[PDB]
């Protein structure tokens, strides 16, 4: 009887094939490639600037 | 029931009836019509990657 | 005539040849003002029925065993408004006629 850490690798590995099929759905579906088209929107995003004191 | 009011069949109100069935199915191309402008507006977009 | 300058086109003497039946442009699936709306040009789609053929081989006038014919889709072409504009990325854009 050695000692045993058989049910920590099990436990390790159902948390990396759980977190492996969840960032994979999402890597999935929010990095689609849109078909024949092409984007059909745009970003438009734009920055503007500030009075930032220098104290 | 204007339309079924019943009267002795001529050859122009049983082609004017044919045709009320005509506006009949005009009236479901109007339907189709609906449908073919909800399924653009209800479906999500594609956007940038 | 910017299909009849360069098509027919065939392999260096493999008797495979493509060659050029019609063309049709699609209707647009977006029109105008919602164009402007959302950000996309006011595009058409292409459609280009092009016919594969390949010969029978040691006779090069021999009829062909092999026609293939489909509608090929290639590339958007950008339709014009009627007021004599085109839309590129949700705006309004004009071509400047040039003197050379």
């Amino acid at each position: 009887n050695p000692i045993d850490l058989t049910v920590l690798a099990e436990y390790h590995k159902q948390i990396e094939s759980n977190l492996q099929r969840i960032e994979r759905k999402n890597q999935r579906t929010w990095y689609s490639k849109p078909g024949e088209r092409g984007i059909t929107c745009s970003g438009r995003q734009k920055i503007k600037g500030k009075s930032i004191p220098l104290i | 029931r204007w339309l079924e009011l019943g009267l002795t069949d001529e050859e122009k109100q049983n082609q004017l009836e044919q045709l009320a069935e005509q506006y009949d199915e005009l009236k479901h191309e109007f339907e189709k019509k609906l449908e073919a402008k909800r399924r653009k507006i209800t479906q999500g977009d594609d956007l940038a990657p | 005539a910017a299909f009849r300058s360069v098509f027919p086109i065939q392999s260096y003497s493999g008797n495979s040849e493509l060659q050029y039946v019609s063309y049709r442009l699609g209707e647009p699936v977006f029109d105008v003002q919602e164009c402007q709306i959302r950000g996309v040009t006011y595009s058409a789609p292409l459609r280009v029925k092009l016919r594969l053929v390949i010969y029978e081989r040691e006779a090069p006038e021999g009829t062909v065993k092999d026609i293939k014919e489909q509608e090929v889709y290639m590339g958007e072409i950008p339709l014009m408004t009627d007021n004599g504009t085109f839309v590129i990325n949700g705006t309004e854009r004009v071509i400047v006629s040039q003197l050379h």
